[PDB]
């Protein structure tokens, strides 16, 4: 159920990915799914029969709405303790002709609304838009450069962020944070800060099909529901697109499986990014072409009027990895602990990570980290 | 071993390196400190051992100063078999303590040298004057964010703190238990205070007092919230609350 909407973002992740280089990349793969789901609804003949084919699913269809929306039901949250954060807003133009029925049913299904703004009156189009990210991501996101390119003739604006940010099972003292020596991909070396804490952890390793390597391993967020999965590779020069693009729901849950619970030296520096996304090549390479052009976008479900085609479409992402929030050495953790010399694991190369809702193996987050 | 100063293995002849071969490369690293109490057995800690090896992956090294560096005069030995306590608890480090017998043929394993050579196991009724000033040996770490180990053996000087001061209450909110023991430095801290205490890679090493003008295991390098901090001791295992565990499980 919820594996079909991960692994579809997965491959919105690949085709940025791919085109970023050897750059920071963050995003999600709920947040890109759970609105191009919502557009679903809002879709005609070929137009939606494009974004349902891509995801492999029809929103339409039995269970599948109620699914995402108890799913989102959980993400807050009486146990995010104001960790994680969405969004997932359309807009459109104030003063249309919508279809009769239609704007109810999409409540039924979603409970959310579709947001009407005045386009034509730019200046507070944008405001609202910046604004509603505000409010929504707790003001941990409020521009969005993107929205520049809004104009009047500028009709159909789609959205999505989230903020998210730690809070470890086992967090790292404060006390040991020292700076190192990362290596970057085409050799260069940065001293980033990076914190060190030796418990224990799920390991295990993987190989893709080509011989290449990576550790994988599991570190958990409070109480096990969410979990960070952080994958590098052995030697240097493996590139991660090499395991990005095999990525998938049901490949983090093989990794869960194989994982054993071992003491390590684990050093892992901190970092902070936010990546915003235009979604309309990404999209577009996975063939929805459609929905952005102006003489074929069908939107007739919620049209009409016409034409009526998706000018923009979004995703602003930030994720935070340190420990937590200010809290630090309660003093719980520590530095040490128990005295044995353990197997080491550094992660001064380049590597990726995904975050997950352990219970729903639902992909929330995923990224390159190139540097910090 | 944070604080104290390097040593000679002569001095400590009952100090022991254990070794544990790599998983994907050939050869050892450097795992945990042992104790030599019988020619053919070593005390260890308890927790060295979570990632439970076979014993053939095992290496021990009576004899030498330099972690890496072999000894002239060092016997190197094929663990045979390996005992850790049945009810050992790897999240408060309740009963740490284990047992490595070395493989050999001839019932005769190490033998006793100007550098190897077996440190007494403590009387059972042996409770000695608080604040007794002990001594320890380690490869380890010397502080707690030393990169690398040792290059070499060192050794420390601590007191037995008191009951009433091992409690978890002076541990930062950490079980301990009557299997437990601390000592730690008591001198005036800074920084700088160079507070000898053992650190990361000295657990299974020794803890030696004088007792009756004679060398006397007192305590197994355990835990603590090292290196070497606030007036914070350093835990160990209470080595005579298992005189009667390591005498039944030797047969």
């Amino acid at each position: 159920v919820a594996h079909l909407a991960s692994d579809f973002g997965v491959r919105v992740f690949q085709q940025v990915a791919q085109a970023s280089k050897d750059r920071n990349v963050v995003f999600s793969p709920y947040g890109v799914a759970s609105v191009l789901a919502m557009l679903q609804l809002t879709t005609g003949g070929e137009t939606q029969q494009q974004i349902q084919a891509a995801m492999g699913f029809k929103i339409d269809d039995k269970g599948m709405a109620p699914a995402l929306r108890h799913l989102y039901k959980e993400l807050m949250g009486p146990w995010n303790k104001d960790e994680i954060s969405t969004t997932d807003a359309i807009f459109v133009q104030r003063d249309l002709k919508l279809v009769q029925g239609f704007m109810p049913h999409f409540f039924r299904l979603f409970r959310s609304t579709v947001k009407q703004v005045d386009f034509s009156e730019v200046e507070r189009a944008r405001f609202i838009i910046n604004d509603w990210v505000k409010t929504h991501t707790k003001g941990m996101i409020s521009h969005l450069l993107g929205t520049g390119a809004v104009d009047q003739l500028t009709r159909l604006v789609l959205v999505n962020a989230l903020y998210f940010n730690g809070q470890w099972k086992t967090p790292f003292p404060d006390s040991s944070t020292h700076r190192r020596l990362f290596h970057k991909s085409d050799g260069s070396t940065v001293s980033v800060p990076m914190m060190a804490q030796t418990n224990k952890f799920n390991y295990t390793e993987f190989t893709t099909p080509d011989g290449h390597y990576y550790d994988i391993l599991e570190l958990p967020y409070h109480g096990d529901t969410l979990s960070m999965f952080i994958a590098a590779p052995y030697e240097k020069e493996v590139p991660l697109s090499a395991l990005t693009n095999i990525l998938s729901a049901q490949l983090i849950s093989h990794w869960k499986g194989n994982m054993t619970r071992l003491p390590r030296l684990l050093v892992l520096p901190k970092f902070s990014l936010e990546t915003e996304v235009d979604l309309r090549k990404p999209l577009e390479n996975l063939g929805m072409t459609d929905m952005f052009r102006q003489f074929q976008a069908d939107f007739t479900s919620l049209s009409d009027q016409e034409p009526l085609h998706v000018a923009l479409a979004l995703q602003k992402v930030k994720i935070e990895v340190n420990e937590s929030g200010t809290v630090a050495s309660s003093s719980t953790a520590v530095i040490v602990s128990a005295r044995m010399a353990p197997e080491e694991i550094i992660i001064d190369r380049p590597f990726l990570f995904v975050v997950r809702h352990n219970p729903t193996g639902t992909v929330l987050f995923m990224g390159q980290v190139m540097e910090p | 071993i944070k604080g104290g100063l390097f040593a000679d293995i002569a001095s400590h002849p009952w100090q022991a390196a254990i070794f544990a071969k790599h998983r994907r490369s050939p050869g050892e690293r450097f795992l945990c400190g042992g104790i030599l109490i019988s020619s053919c057995w070593i005390l260890s800690a308890a927790h060295c051992f979570q990632e439970r090896f076979p014993p053939h992956h095992l290496t021990v090294i009576l004899g030498r100063t330099y972690r890496v560096v072999p000894g002239e005069e060092e016997q190197k030995f094929e663990v045979e078999k390996y005992i850790v306590h049945k009810e050992f608890d790897d999240d408060t480090y309740d009963n740490d303590i284990a047992l490595l017998q070395l493989k050999s043929d001839s019932s005769r394993c190490a033998q006793e040298s100007s550098v190897v050579r077996t440190v007494a196991l403590p009387p059972a009724d042996l409770q000695l004057p608080d604040w007794t000033e002990c001594e320890l040996s380690g490869y380890g770490k010397h502080e707690a964010l030393s990169p690398f180990y040792s290059e070499r053996l060192k050794e420390a000087h601590v007191r037995l703190y008191p009951s009433s001061r091992c409690t978890s209450q002076h541990l930062l909110q950490r079980t301990v238990t009557d299997n437990m023991l601390c000592a730690g430095d008591t001198r005036s801290g800074g920084p700088q205070a160079n507070l000898h205490d053992a650190c990361q890679g000295d657990a299974g090493g020794p803890l030696v007092c004088l007792n009756d003008g004679r060398m006397t295991l007192v305590g197994i390098i355990s835990w603590g919230l090292g290196c070497g901090q606030k007036d914070v001791p350093g835990v160990y295992t209470k080595v005579t609350n298992y005189l009667d565990w390591i005498r039944d499980n030797m047969r």
